[PDB]
C-alpha cells in the first residue's frame, strides 16, 4: 500500500488551536503599504 | 421487487420487535413515575428492574443470533465455490462479488 | 532457437495475463523461462484471447470473404478487422477456399515457479512488516515467560513501557487521552453509575484472583 | 402527556416552516445606514487591534512604523497598578512562546437540529 | 454551421484587442499638472 | 536571516508548514482537485446511501479512464449508470485539454531552446507521440469510413 | 482570544495588608505548572522593601477549573488546598 | 376557510397542511419577461469557472477559467480587451471591489491574489490556505477579502498587511461559497456538510446553523436589495432571511439535479444555473419557476458539456453572462414587448405531494 | 492469555495504542471507530467506552450505525438514564431519520412505559413526518385499547395528510368496531371537506370516487336505500 489518495483534507481547524512561532517570511515583508481608493 | 428504504426497514424492525414483545408478555402470561428534582432540573423515572434486564438480555440475544447467522454464511459460502481461480479470501470475495453485479 | 508452444506455457500465459492484464508483457515473459515479451504478447493476440473464434466459416462466410479478397487486394489485416477473425486464418481458409477449384520435468520446475510467483501479492514492505511482527509478538511473549517465571521464584518484576519516540508521546494507558464526555441529559444518570463502579471494580478484582 | 416539552425542545415544527409562503409582500428591509456605521467602526475598530497585535509581536523592527492599569480584585478590595516590565532586547522577548501544537476540545452545550424534510424515493438498481 | 439561429451573435476572440500596459481603470488625476 | 534561525533555536520550528505549488508538485496538485470534483459531483447524483468504500471504487473508473484515453482505447463500462459516464467523460475532456495545451506549450518552449528541464523533454517526448499516432489512428478510421 | 483576556485570579492574602500594589505583567511569561502552556506572568510584592517575588504559577484558565488563585493555588473561598476541599464535599 | 378552524378546531391554525395551502393558491407572483440568449462568446482554453461584473459603471466583465487565465471581456460588444495571466492551476473565483481598483482572484494553487487594476499587475499576494481556495467575497466599506476552500476555514484578510487577521473554524468540509455582508451576520458561508452559517466576525462564532439543506450547499448569492440570501442544495433552493436566521422560502426546484451557481436582479429574478444546462429563472419573493431553458453546446462537444459553471448578472439587471464548460461565455438577454399575456411563463401550480411549500 | 492485572495492564496499553493510531491516520472510517469502542466495553470501562462513541459523533454525527451501536451499548449495560439522555440527543440532531425515532419507541416499549411513548408519539406526529409514524400510532392506541384516544389521532391525521386513503382508513377503523353512530360522522366530515376544499383541488377525479362508492355500499349494508341512491345525485350536480 502507503501510497495512497486523499479521504479529506487537512483542515484549517488543527492550525488555529497551535501556537505561533513569529517566524519573519520574506515575502510577508511590509510592501505596498498604502491601498487606493476608487472615485 | 427491488431494495426496501431505510424508513421502510425501520418500520419493519419496528414491526418485529413489538411481535416478540408480544409473545414475551404472551409466554409470561401463561405460565402464571416521573419525578422531577426542582434544585437540580433532572428528571428520574422509577422502572421494573426486571423488564430492564430483559431489555438488556433480548439485545444481547439478537446480537449473538445475528453474529451466528453470520458466521455460518461465512463458512458456507468460503467452501462454495472453488471453480475460478483466486488467491486469497480477498480474490474470492471480490470475484463472487462480480457474480452479483451480474 | 525460436521456440515452440507448449500446452504448459500456454497454461501459465493464460494465469498471468489473468494475473496482469494485457499490457505487461515483460511482466508476463518473466514467468515463462524461454520466451519474449513480444512473443509472449504476440502469442495472446493471435492465438489463445478467448474473443477470437476458431470456427469453421459459414457458407456466407466464405463468400463474403472472396468479395473482401477483390476489394482489398492483399490486405489481411484489413480484411481480418471486417472479418473478425484472426488473419492467418483468414489466409489458410483464403487458400483452401481458392484449392475448392482443382483440376517434461524442468518445465514442472518453472510451473512451480510460476504457481509460487502468481500466489504472492504483498511486496517488499509487506513482507518485511509481517516478519517485525512476528518478532515483535516472540519478543513480548519471552518478557511475559520471563516475568511468569520470576513470579514463581517471588521477585516481582514490572512490565517495561515502550519508550517515548518523541517529546509530546503519549501512554494512553495512564489516561483518557481525549475524554468528550456525554452531553448532559435531563434523567439524572446517578445509580447507573454507582453499579457500573461496583462492577468495574468487581471485574478487576477477578483478573487480580482468576486471571480472566 | 407527563413529559410533553421535555422531547427533542431545540426543534419545532415553525422551523420547518417558511415564512414568506404566508405573504409574498413580505418586507425584510435593509440595513440602514445609521446600522451599518455602528457596525463598521465597531468592527474596523476589532481589526485594527487585532493587526496592532501581529506587527507588535513580531520581532521585526520594522513594524513599529505601521502600527489598563489600575485594575481592581478581590471586589476592589485592592487596587493594583499593572506595569510592564522593561525587557532586555537580547533576552527572547516571550519566554514561554514555544512552537508547540494542542488538540482542542469541542464546546457542544446544544444541539443542533439536522432538518431536512420528509422522504420521490422509490428508485431501481439504475444507481 | 450558422448555430444557435442566426439572432444570437457567434464570435471567436483569440487576440486582445487592448495593449497589456492599458490601465483598465483610469486613474483620478484631480489636478492637472504641467511638470 | 539570522533572526529567524535563532527563533527556531528558541522556539522550533512552526507545524503549520504549508507547502506552495510549485513546478515539481504540480502534476500531483493537478490530481488532488480533480479527484476531489470528480468525487463532489457524483456523490450530489446519488440518491442515498453512499459512504467512503463507494466513492472509493468510483474513483477508479476515473483512473481507469484516463488511461484508456492515453491509449486511444475507447472507454465503455457495462452497466454504468448513464449519469455517472457523462460526468466521467466530462472531466476526462476537461483533463484532455490540459493535457493537449501543455503539451504544446512546452513544444514551444524546447524550439527556442529556453530552459527545459531534462525530464521535461523526455516528458514532452512521451506526450507527442501519443498524440501523433492518436492523430494518425483518427485519420485511419477517417479513410475506412 | 489574545486582545481578550481575564484579570488574575490572585487571593487576599497573597496581595496582603497594603492598599497599592505595583504588579508587572508580561504577556506571554513563564508556562502554566498545570497544563504546561504559555499565559500572562503576573508577579508582585506585598510591600515595596519587601524580599521575595510572589509570582502567578499557574494559568487563569487552570485557575479557573479548580477555582484557586494563581499564586498560592489555594480555594478562593475557604481558603484550603484543593486535596482537602475535595475530601470535605 | 372557516368550517376547517370551526371543525377541525386547531391550536395555531396556520400549521395545518390546507390553511398554508389555501394562502398559496390565493396570492398570486409578480410576472416577468423570459430570457433569451443575446451572445455566445467563445474565448478560453477550458472551462469558465467564475465571472465578476464591474461593479462601477459596467463596462467591462472578467472571467476567470480553466486555463489559468483570466480574460476582460467587453460587456457591450463583447470584444477581448485583456488577458491576466499568473496564476498556475485553475481560477476559482473572481471578485472585483467597488471602492478600489483591486481585483481579487483565487485558484486551486492555494494563492489569494490582489491586482492593480490600474496598473494590471500582481500586487499583494496572501498566503496561508492549506489547500485549494474555493471563493472571495470583498466585504463591503471594511477593507477585508474572505477567502475560503478545501481548508474548511475562512480566512479574513485585511487588505493592506495581508494578514491572516481572523480564522473562522466552524464547517467540517470544503466551503463551496462565501459572502460579505455590511452588517451582523458579516460572513455567509456554504460547504459540504449540508450547513449555511452565520457568522459574527467579531466573536470568530457562528450566530446561526442552517441545516435544512441534504446535500452540499453549492451556491449563494445575495439579494442586491431587501437583505437575503438564497442558497442552493441538489435539488433545492431555499431563501433566508438574515439577521434572524429565518427561512424565508422554499422554491420550486425539482428534479433539477445538481446546482452550480445562482444569481438574484434588482428586479426579483433568481437565476439558477444547473450543471444539466436546463438553466431556471425563478420569482424571488415567491419561488416560482416561470422559464425553463436549456442550452446548444456548440459544433461538436460532448453531451456533460452543457453545464452551466458560473454566472451574474450585470448592474443594470438586464443581462446575464454565464460561463459554461464547453469554453463559453453565453449572454442572456430578457427580451422586451413580451406581456403578461402571450408570455405567461409556467403556470403558478402548488402541490400537496411535493412537501416543500 | 492473560494472567494478572499487570498483564492486563500492558494488554491495553498495546491495543489503544493500536487503535488510536488507525483513528489518528484516519479521522473517518467510522467501523475502526466502533471496533476500538467495543474493546473498552469489554474491557468493562464503560467511561472509557462512552469517549470513544462521542469522539466518533464529533466526526459523523450522521451515521446511524453509530448512533444505533452506542444506543445499544448503553442498553446492554442496563445503564437505562444514560439511553434516555442519547436517545434524546439522537432525535434532537436527526429529526428526519425514522430508526431513530422507532429506536426511542421500543426501548420504552420494552420497559412498559407508556406514558412515555405516548409522550414521544405526540411530539413525533407534531413535527409531520410521514404516513409509517402515524400508522405505526395508530396501531400503538389498539394495543392499549385507548379508543377514544386513537379517535383523536385520525382527526390529526387527516388533517396532515389530507388523502382518501387516510379518510378510508378512519372509516376502516370504524366499520371493524361496528359503531354506526361513529362511522358516519366521519363519513359526513369526509364528503363535506371535500365540497367545502372543492377549489383547492387536492382530490382528484378517482380519488372522490373512492369516497362517494364507500359511503354508498356502507349505506347500502345499512339497509337505508333512500340515503345510498341521493347522494350520488349529490355528487354528480356537486361534481358534474
Ligand atoms: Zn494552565
Ligand atoms: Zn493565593
Amino acid at each position: 500500500t502507503s501510497h495512497r489518495p486523499q479521504l479529506e483534507a487537512r483542515s484549517g481547524a488543527k492550525a488555529a488551536a497551535y501556537t505561533p512561532t513569529g517566524i519573519e517570511h520574506a515575502r510577508l515583508l511590509p510592501g505596498h503599504t498604502t491601498l487606493k481608493y476608487r472615485k | 421487487r427491488g431494495g426496501i428504504s431505510y424508513d421502510q426497514l425501520a418500520k419493519l424492525s419496528y414491526e418485529k420487535t413489538l411481535r416478540n414483545l408480544a409473545t414475551q408478555t404472551q409466554n409470561s402470561s401463561k405460565q402464571d413515575k416521573v419525578q422531577k428534582d426542582t434544585k437540580t432540573g433532572k428528571i428520574t423515572i422509577a422502572d421494573d428492574d426486571k423488564l430492564v434486564n430483559k431489555l438488556a438480555v433480548s439485545l444481547q440475544s439478537e446480537s449473538k443470533k445475528r453474529y451466528e447467522a453470520r458466521k455460518r454464511q461465512m463458512q458456507n459460502a468460503k467452501t462454495l465455490y472453488g471453480v475460478e481461480s483466486f488467491i486469497n479470501d480477498k480474490n474470492k470475495q471480490f470475484n463472487e462479488k462480480l457474480s452479483r453485479e451480474s | 532457437k525460436g521456440g515452440v508452444w507448449t500446452n504448459v506455457e500456454d497454461q501459465i500465459l493464460k494465469a498471468a495475463v489473468q494475473k496482469y492484464g494485457t499490457h505487461q508483457w515483460s511482466k508476463v515473459a518473466s514467468l515463462l523461462q524461454k520466451k519474449t515479451a513480444r512473443q509472449s504478447e504476440l502469442r495472446w493476440n493471435e492465438y489463445l484471447n478467448p474473443k477470437l473464434n476458431f470456427t469453421e466459416f459459414s457458407k456466407e462466410e466464405d463468400a463474403q470473404l472472396l468479395d473482401l479478397a477483390r476489394e482489398l487486394p492483399n490486405q489481411w489485416r484489413t480484411i481480418a478487422d471486417m472479418m473478425a477473425r484472426p488473419a492467418q486464418v483468414c489466409v489458410e481458409r483464403y487458400n483452401r477456399l481458392l484449392e475448392s477449384e482443382d483440376s517434461e520435468d524442468e518445465e514442472k520446475e518453472m510451473l512451480a515457479e510460476a504457481r509460487a510467483r502468481l500466489l504472492n501479492t504483498q511486496g517488499k514492505k509487506a513482507t518485511r512488516k509481517i516478519r517485525e511482527r512476528m518478532l515483535e509478538e516472540s519478543k513480548r511473549i519471552a518478557e511475559l515467560q520471563k516475568r511468569r517465571e520470576l513470579k514463581q521464584a517471588g521477585i516481582n518484576v514490572a512490565i517495561k513501557k515502550p519508550k517515548k519516540k518523541y517529546g509530546t508521546d503519549i501512554d494512553y494507558n495512564e489516561d483518557i487521552v481525549y475524554e468528550q464526555a456525554p452531553m448532559p441529559g435531563i434523567y439524572d444518570t446517578s445509580t447507573e453509575d454507582r453499579q457500573i463502579k461496583k462492577k468495574f471494580e468487581q471485574f478487576e478484582r477477578k483478573v487480580n484472583r482468576k486471571g480472566l | 402527556a407527563i413529559l410533553t416539552d421535555q422531547i427533542a425542545k431545540n426543534v419545532k415544527l415553525d422551523d420547518f416552516i417558511p415564512k414568506r409562503q404566508s405573504n409574498f409582500e413580505l418586507s425584510v428591509p435593509l440595513p440602514t445606514k445609521a446600522e451599518i456605521q455602528e457596525c463598521t467602526a465597531r468592527t474596523k475598530s476589532y481589526i485594527q487591534r487585532l493587526v496592532n497585535a501581529k506587527l507588535a509581536n513580531s520581532n521585526n523592527r520594522a513594524s513599529s512604523r505601521y502600527v489598563a492599569p489600575a485594575n481592581l480584585l478581590l471586589n476592589n478590595s485592592h487596587h493594583i497598578e499593572v506595569v510592564s516590565k522593561q525587557m532586555d532586547p537580547l533576552l527572547p522577548r516571550f519566554v514561554g512562546k514555544k512552537a508547540r501544537k494542542v488538540v482542542a476540545p469541542t464546546e457542544n452545550d446544544e444541539v443542533v437540529p439536522v432538518l431536512h424534510m420528509d422522504g420521490g424515493e422509490a428508485d431501481p438498481n439504475e444507481w | 454551421e450558422h448555430p444557435y439561429g442566426k439572432e444570437v451573435e457567434v464570435l471567436m476572440e483569440t487576440k486582445n484587442t487592448q495593449s497589456p500596459q492599458t490601465p483598465l481603470v483610469e486613474p483620478v488625476t484631480e489636478r492637472t499638472k504641467l511638470q | 536571516y539570522i533572526g529567524n534561525l535563532i527563533t527556531r533555536q528558541f522556539e522550533g520550528r512552526s507545524n503549520e508548514i504549508v507547502k506552495t505549488t510549485t513546478k515539481q508538485r504540480l502534476d500531483a496538485y493537478y490530481d488532488l482537485e480533480l479527484r476531489n470534483s470528480v468525487m463532489d459531483d457524483i456523490l450530489e447524483m446519488m440518491p442515498e446511501s453512499i459512504r467512503q468504500k463507494k466513492a472509493r471504487t468510483i474513483l477508479q473508473h476515473l483512473s481507469e479512464a484516463w488511461r484508456c484515453w492515453k491509449a486511444n482505447i475507447p472507454w465503455d463500462v457495462p452497466g454504468m449508470p448513464a449519469p455517472i459516464k457523462k460526468i466521467i467523460e466530462r472531466y476526462i475532456k476537461s483533463k484532455a485539454d490540459a493535457w493537449v495545451s501543455a503539451a504544446h506549450y512546452n513544444r514551444e518552449r524546447i524550439k527556442r531552446g529556453a530552459h527545459v528541464e531534462k525530464t521535461m523533454v523526455k516528458k514532452n517526448l512521451g506526450r507527442l507521440t501519443r498524440l501523433w499516432i492518436k492523430n494518425e489512428q483518427e485519420r485511419q478510421r477517417q479513410i475506412q469510413k | 482570544d489574545e486582545i481578550n483576556e481575564p484579570p488574575p485570579n490572585i487571593c487576599e492574602q497573597c496581595l496582603g495588608d497594603e492598599a497599592n500594589i505595583r504588579m508587572t505583567k508580561i504577556p506571554q511569561g513563564s508556562e502554566c505548572k498545570i497544563c504546561t502552556l504559555p499565559f500572562t506572568l503576573y508577579h508582585f510584592k506585598t510591600s515595596k522593601r519587601s524580599n521575595n517575588i510572589i509570582k502567578t504559577l499557574i494559568c487563569v484558565r487552570c485557575a479557573t477549573q479548580r477555582n484557586i488563585c494563581q499564586c498560592c493555588m489555594l480555594d478562593s473561598r475557604w481558603h484550603i488546598p484543593i486535596q482537602l476541599r475535595d475530601h470535605l464535599i | 376557510s372557516a368550517f376547517v378552524n370551526k371543525i377541525f378546531q386547531p391550536e395555531v391554525a396556520e400549521e395545518l397542511i390546507v390553511n398554508r395551502y389555501e394562502k398559496l393558491l390565493s396570492q398570486r407572483p409578480e410576472w416577468h419577461a423570459p430570457w433569451k440568449l443575446s451572445r455566445v462568446i467563445n474565448g478560453h482554453l477550458g472551462w469558465v469557472r467564475c465571472v465578476a461584473i464591474d461593479p462601477v459603471d459596467n463596462e467591462w466583465f472578467i472571467t476567470g477559467s480553466n486555463d489559468t487565465t483570466m480574460k476582460v471581456w467587453d460587456l457591450a460588444t463583447g470584444k477581448l480587451k485583456t488577458t491576466l495571466a499568473g496564476h498556475v492551476m485553475t481560477v476559482r473565483d473572481v471578485a472585483v471591489s467597488d471602492r478600489h481598483p483591486y481585483l481579487f482572484s483565487v485558484s486551486e494553487d492555494k494563492t489569494v491574489k490582489c491586482w492593480d487594476l490600474e496598473k494590471n499587475q500582481i500586487i499583494r499576494d496572501y498566503y496561508g490556505h492549506l489547500s485549494g481556495v474555493r471563493t472571495v467575497s470583498i466585504h463591503p466599506t471594511l477593507d477585508l477579502i474572505a477567502t475560503a476552500g478545501r481548508d474548511s476555514v475562512i480566512k479574513l484578510w485585511d487588505m493592506r498587511t495581508r494578514i491572516p487577521v481572523i480564522t473562522l473554524v466552524g464547517h467540517k468540509g470544503p466551503i463551496n461559497q462565501v459572502q460579505c455582508t455590511p452588517v451582523d451576520p458579516q460572513v455567509v458561508s456554504s460547504s459540504t456538510d449540508a450547513t449555511v452559517r452565520l457568522w459574527d466576525v467579531v466573536a470568530g462564532k457562528t450566530m446561526k446553523v442552517l441545516t435544512h439543506h441534504k446535500r452540499s450547499v453549492r451556491a449563494t448569492a445575495l439579494h442586491p436589495k431587501e437583505f437575503s440570501v438564497a442558497s442552493a442544495c441538489t435539488d433545492d433552493i431555499r431563501s433566508w432571511g438574515l439577521a434572524e436566521g429565518s427561512l424565508l422560502t422554499n422554491f420550486e426546484s425539482e428534479k433539477t439535479g445538481i446546482i452550480n451557481t445562482l444569481s438574484i436582479n434588482q428586479d426579483d429574478v433568481l437565476f439558477a444555473g444547473g450543471d444539466n444546462g436546463v438553466l431556471s429563472f425563478y420569482d424571488y419573493k415567491s419561488g416560482h419557476k416561470y422559464q425553463s431553458l436549456a442550452t446548444r453546446e456548440m459544433v461538436g462537444s460532448l453531451e456533460g458539456e452543457r453545464s452551466v459553471l458560473c454566472s451574474t448578472f450585470d448592474k443594470t439587471g438586464l443581462r446575464l453572462i454565464t460561463g459554461e464548460a464547453d469554453k463559453s461565455i453565453k449572454i442572456w438577454k430578457q427580451d422586451e414587448t413580451a406581456t403578461k399575456e402571450s408570455e405567461p411563463g409556467l403556470a403558478w401550480n402548488p402541490n400537496l405531494s411535493a412537501k416543500r411549500f | 492469555d492473560i494472567l494478572d492485572l499487570e498483564e492486563l495492564r500492558e494488554y491495553q496499553r498495546r491495543k489503544r495504542t493500536e487503535y488510536e493510531g488507525y483513528l489518528k491516520r484516519n479521522r473517518l472510517d467510522m467501523g475502526q471507530w466502533i471496533r476500538y469502542a467495543q474493546f473498552e466495553i469489554e474491557q468493562h470501562d464503560m467511561r472509557r467506552a462512552r469517549s470513544i462513541f462521542e469522539r466518533a459523533l464529533l466526526v459523523d454525527s450522521s451515521f446511524i450505525p453509530l448512533w444505533i451501536r452506542y444506543i445499544d451499548a448503553e442498553l446492554k449495560v442496563k445503564c437505562i438514564n444514560h439511553a434516555r439522555n442519547l436517545m434524546n440527543r439522537a432525535i434532537s440532531t436527526l429529526p428526519r431519520v425514522d430508526k431513530l425515532w422507532y429506536k426511542y419507541l421500543i426501548v420504552e416499549e420494552s420497559l412498559n412505559n407508556v406514558e412515555i411513548v405516548r409522550s414521544l408519539y405526540t411530539k413525533w406526529c407534531s413535527l409531520e413526518p410521514g404516513v409509517n409514524a402515524w400508522n405505526s400510532f395508530v396501531d400503538f392506541e389498539i394495543r392499549q385499547k385507548n379508543w377514544n384516544g386513537v379517535r383523536e389521532i385520525y382527526s390529526k391525521y387527516v388533517m396532515a395528510h389530507p388523502q382518501m386513503q387516510t379518510w378510508l382508513k378512519w372509516v376502516r377503523f370504524e366499520n371493524r368496531h361496528g359503531n354506526t353512530e361513529f362511522t358516519r360522522s366521519v363519513y359526513s366530515l369526509a364528503i363535506d371537506t371535500v365540497a367545502n376544499l372543492q377549489n383547492l383541488q387536492i382530490w382528484s377525479d378517482m380519488e372522490v370516487a373512492k369516497l362517494v362508492n364507500s359511503f354508498a355500499h356502507w349505506e347500502a349494508a345499512q339497509q337505508e336505500y333512500e340515503r345510498s341512491s341521493a347522494l350520488y345525485q349529490i355528487a354528480i350536480e356537486k361534481w358534474p
